[PDB]
């Protein structure tokens, strides 16, 4: 059930709606991914002045991913000659003194960073910024942005979008589902939240928060965080489309494999800090760190699950006893005490010895009572077993110090210091994030049922629903790389293949002539204006906003019908079965419906119809031979 | 000072103006007519309904050949109107929405148009393979387009709502004469026969007899209560009539300078937008913001006929060279010609 | 408006206005009487003209 595209006539519409929010400049649209393809699609196929540009931009970003000093030291010396030495030789050099003599100085010394090509990166964009830009926008390829940017824009999704599946989770509030997108056919996580379930037992903040979040983080593409693309509701079920990870956790796995090696635990911990490095570069603190809410992939690579008891620290500091106990630093379980991304730390340590041992540090002899299990963690230092290596130990050591001024992971560089251990004298972080390193533990055929942790008389009411209005979302990076790697280059192929048929249709036709150009319309496009309401009759028209009127027009014909800005009273937004119309009231009394086919439509019209009938009124009102006088 | 004693010599040479006035009021129009035959009620149906306009007509405009018609309206449009048979002969798409006056060259090649566009544009008719466009866009009003006039295909005049008139050489687009001197937004002009002399009509409730070649005002006629928002002169030239927000016409006459005639009633509160007189100048026509047009004796000043079809103001009115028939153009977007 | 290029342009102006020859209203007015009665016979508008004569009626 497929993504339909909008006809090119959305462009007026959808060009003034970005216009208006300055989202049409090349910065917005070249670092957007279906924005940047339709832009590199015009300057490398459509335009000779840009085609050189954007392949040297480009060489230049596959250089960035050359995976060694070896491959790098080839690749320059290639793209310097071809791309910068050929012209130069030439004479016609489109770029800076300084920029040149950057490269090639460290060219002379076979030292060759992934960043060498930076000064031409920024003086590409200035050749591409603005006059160019301006060729493109002017081309058909902004038009098919538009019509992209209209259905992204007009995304509400609901269950019917989903192709639901199995049931991969289990937790106290709700489920996870395996599903695909139909539309795109993605595989996707499907997290359904139980409203009642979380009225019940008032984690409703809990829920909300996840959702914050997940948004806080699900940008970057990172590896070993699941990350969401989209959020929607149901009268009663939140739900969560997340990162897809069939291969339950790692209390599961623990509790079926028994303890790991530390070469094993080396990989997990390995994927795990650098998750935990993703969170801390945008001020979050996960404050849940366990094996638990560790998940596998079908291949066996992990990723940070569950964001529901995550914090932002940017604007202020928490200082609340919350997470598992077992895993809280000291600075935490303290009340009145603030603290940052040093709790996470001391969990690591917490969790990664669990996963040597099978027990919390702080939990030996299965002991239940929680109140001394803190105790042990304020003024008490962790004693390690007779196996561990020295390694290991300095490691642990290292992040389970009591006190933050002296604990791994909070001298400043973070992150970097825990990478710096002797554990991982052996590791290549790069290749780690490539996730190129075997995993210790991949799951099984049958079915894991592998992510379980350890009533009604309830109704819900207008303030119940209310907290989740702010809820729904996408995340616009989610969906054009879902669509960028799906089917945007099925898409525009059969929706070129159609557009110029139309074309070449009405060119034998003789329909094809713009009645919009060379006056001084202000916008145009499609609606739907209610006929008689008993008979469902709607009429799609083709309408033309004019500074004094409202024209529209059936199929192959001129506009036979108007509505002046004079007659036009208010422009009231309104329902109508579940459609989202608009409302104007006219001087007789009289009522004028339309259904717009998209939200941003629906918000463009308002306004720019309001802008008219206001400005032309106050204008007339100043003019004697059109104002309205005493009769 | 120098200032107050201009002050007072310009308000000395006004008083000299009106006694010279009333030194020639030794009699009046309405005793010398009051002789003659009156005309006897003038019955006029409606002949044709020219339907094809989208919205209000804000002006219209005869051909010299008494049968081509163009109008201007709303819809942001000008038709070219076969009135005899009714077939639009043009339609023709402005540029700007805001259209509000129109005109016919004599010749019937050119038409000329404006409005809140502040410009005089002109169109040839008789493109060199069948089409119609802007031959030129005569721009330099600093205020509306309020009406306009061909002197012939090389020169145009215009009204402005920047309290000024003006003469257009068309071929080159400048304006040669500039007619300073109202006060208020100018709504209205007509050209005298001869055509060396016209006359405009103003906000500021005055009227003006100005020269074309001379380029300056002859003489100001004042009388109305509220804005002159039309004006056509007498066929043979020596005098001209006005309408007005103040339910009266009036007629004035140029060589008594003053002011003859008053077309009025108590049954008339609302406006005059457009006036027109029959061939030999015995009937006036009026349009009036109340749907009707009344025809009066330009003699006797006495209600004769009253064209009464549309349902909306009439914003204009023109009778046709031969004198035939009254085209009478409406806010209902309608026009209809009467005979 | 405290412009003495203003103020005698508009003086000047009313000498222009004011000195020029006036005939009497009865003359005028006669002159305009004598035009319509001259020209009744021309205008349809006042006088019946039949189909033949005229374009709207019968075609
Ligand atoms: O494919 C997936 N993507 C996210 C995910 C999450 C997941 O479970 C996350 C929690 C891990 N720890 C035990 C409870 C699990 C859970 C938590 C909340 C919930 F609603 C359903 C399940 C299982 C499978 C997937």
């Amino acid at each position: 059930k497929k993504i339909l595209l909008p006809e090119p006539s959305i462009r007026s519409v959808m060009q003034k709606y970005l216009e208006d929010r300055g989202e049409v400049t090349f910065e917005k649209i070249f670092s957007q991914k279906l924005g940047y393809l339709l832009f590199r699609d015009f300057c490398l196929n459509h335009l000779e002045e840009a085609r050189p540009l954007v392949e040297f931009y480009e060489e230049i970003k596959k250089y960035e991913k050359l995976e060694t000093e070896e491959e790098r030291v080839a690749r320059s010396r290639e793209i310097f000659d071809s791309y910068i030495m050929k012209e130069l030789l030439a004479c016609s050099h489109p770029f800076s003194k300084s920029a040149t003599e950057h490269v090639q100085g460290h060219l002379g010394k076979k030292q060759v960073p992934p960043d060498l090509f930076q000064p031409y990166i920024e003086e590409i964009c200035q050749n591409l910024r603005g006059d160019v830009f301006q060729k493109f926008i002017e081309s058909d390829k902004f038009t098919r942005f538009c019509q992209w940017k209209n259905v992204e824009l007009n995304i509400h999704l609901t269950m019917n979008d989903f192709s639901v599946h199995r049931i991969i989770g289990r937790g106290g509030f709700g489920e996870v589902y395996g599903c695909r997108k139909a539309d795109t056919g993605k595989m996707y996580a499907m997290k359904c939240l139980d409203k009642k379930r979380i009225k019940m037992k008032q984690g409703e903040t809990l829920a909300l928060n996840e959702r914050i979040m997940l948004s806080l983080v699900s940008t970057g593409d990172c590896p070993f965080i699941v990350c969401m693309s989209y959020a929607f509701h149901t009268p009663d079920k939140l739900s969560f489309i997340l990162d897809l990870m069939n291969g339950g956790d790692l209390h599961y796995h623990l509790s079926q494999h028994g303890v790991f090696s530390e070469a094993d635990m080396r990989f997990y911990a390995a994927e795990i800090i650098l998750g935990l490095e993703h969170m801390h570069n945008r001020f979050v603190v996960y404050r849940d760190l366990k094996p638990a809410n560790i998940l596998l992939d079908e291949h066996g690579h992990v990723r940070i699950s569950d964001l529901g008891l995550a914090c932002d620290f940017s604007k202020k500091k928490p200082h609340a006893s919350v997470g598992t106990h077992g895993y809280m630093a000291p600075e935490v379980l303290q009340k009145g005490v603030a603290y940052d991304s040093s709790a996470d730390w001391f969990s690591l340590g917490c969790m990664l010895f669990k996963l040597l041992r099978g027990h919390s540090p702080f939990r030996q002899h299965k002991t239940k009572d929680k109140h001394e299990i803190d105790r042990m963690t304020l003024t008490m230092a962790v004693e390690l077993p007779d196996s561990f290596s020295p390694e290991l130990r300095s490691l642990l050591e290292g992040l389970l110090q009591r006190d933050v001024n002296r604990r791994l992971g909070c001298l400043g560089r973070g992150a970097q210091e825990v990478k710096e251990s002797p554990f991982f004298r052996s590791l290549d972080w790069q290749m780690v994030f490539l996730q190129k390193y075997p995993p210790p533990l991949i799951p099984p055929r049958g079915e894991v049922n592998a992510a379980d942790a350890f009533t009604k008389g309830i109704k819900l009411l207008d303030s119940d629903q209310e907290l989740y209005r702010n809820f729904p979302l996408t995340i616009s990076e989610r969906w054009q790389q879902e669509v960028a790697e799906t089917v945007f280059d099925t898409i525009n192929a059969e929706t070129d293949r159609l557009e110029a048929r139309k074309k070449a249709k009405n060119k034998q036709l003789g329909h094809e002539e713009d009645y919009a150009l060379g006056k001084d319309c202000i916008m145009h496009g499609y609606m739907s204006k209610m006929g008689n309401p008993f008979l469902t009759q709607w009429q799609r028209r083709y309408f033309y906003l004019f500074p004094n009127r409202l024209e529209w027009r059936g199929e192959g014909e001129a506009p036979q019908s108007l509505l002046t800005m004079e007659e036009i009273q208010s422009v009231e937004e309104t329902q109508i079965k579940e459609r989202k119309c608009l409302l104007l009231k006219i001087r007789g009394g009289k009522q004028f419906i339309l259904q717009c086919d998209s939200d941003p439509e629906l918000v463009q019209w308002k306004k720019e119809l309001r802008d008219a009938y206001r400005e032309a009124q106050q204008l007339v009102q100043r003019v004697p031979k059109m104002k309205n006088k005493p009769a | 000072s120098e200032l107050d004693q201009l002050r007072q010599e310009a308000e000395q040479l006004k008083n000299q103006i009106r006694d010279a006035r009333k030194a020639c009021a030794d009699a009046t129009l309405s005793q010398i007519t009051n002789n003659i035959d009156p005309v006897g009620r003038i019955q006029m149906r409606t002949r044709r309904t020219l339907r094809g306009h989208l919205a209000k007509i804000y002006a219209m405009h005869w051909g010299t050949d008494s049968r081509l018609l163009v109008s201007a309206s709303q819809d942001g449009k000008l038709i070219i109107w076969d009135s005899y048979t009714t077939n639009k002969v043009h339609a023709i798409p402005l540029r700007s929405s805001w259209v509000m006056t129109c005109a016919y060259a004599p010749s019937g090649n050119y038409v000329a148009c404006g409005g809140l566009d502040n410009i005089c544009s002109i169109y040839n008719l008789k493109t060199r393979e069948g089409n119609v466009r802007v031959s030129r866009e005569l721009a330099g009003h600093t205020g509306y387009l309020s009406c306009c006039r061909f002197l012939d295909d090389n020169q145009i005049v215009t009204s402005s709502g920047d309290t000024t008139c003006a003469l257009w050489d068309i071929e080159t687009g400048q304006q040669t004469t500039t007619f300073t001197g109202h006060t208020g937004d100018v709504m209205s002009l007509s050209l005298a026969p001869d055509t060396r002399l016209f006359v405009s009509g103003a906000c500021d409730a005055s009227a003006k007899l100005w020269d074309v070649r001379e380029g300056m005002c002859r003489q100001t006629f004042t009388g109305h209560e509220s804005d002159i928002n039309a004006i056509c002169f007498f066929p043979n030239g020596n005098a001209f009539a006005t309408g007005s927000d103040d339910a009266t016409c009036r007629l004035f006459d140029l060589r008594a300078d003053q002011e003859l005639m008053t077309y009025s009633h108590d049954n008339i509160i609302c406006g005059i937008t457009s006036v027109s007189f029959s061939k030999s100048g015995r009937l006036l026509l009026a349009g009036y913001d109340d749907f009707n047009c009344n025809v009066w004796d330009a003699l006797k000043a006495d209600r004769a006929g009253v064209l009464a079809g549309h349902d909306n103001r009439v914003s204009c009115l023109g009778v046709t060279d031969d004198g035939m028939a009254v085209a009478t153009g409406s806010w209902d977007s309608f026009l209809k010609i009467w005979n | 408006t405290a412009s003495i290029a203003q103020a005698r342009k508009l003086v000047e102006q009313l000498k222009m206005e004011a000195n020029i020859d006036r005939i009497k209203v009865s003359k005028a007015a006669a002159d305009l009487m004598a035009y319509c009665e001259a020209h009744a016979k021309e205008d349809p508008l006042l006088t019946p003209v039949p189909a033949s004569e005229n374009p709207f009626r019968e075609k």
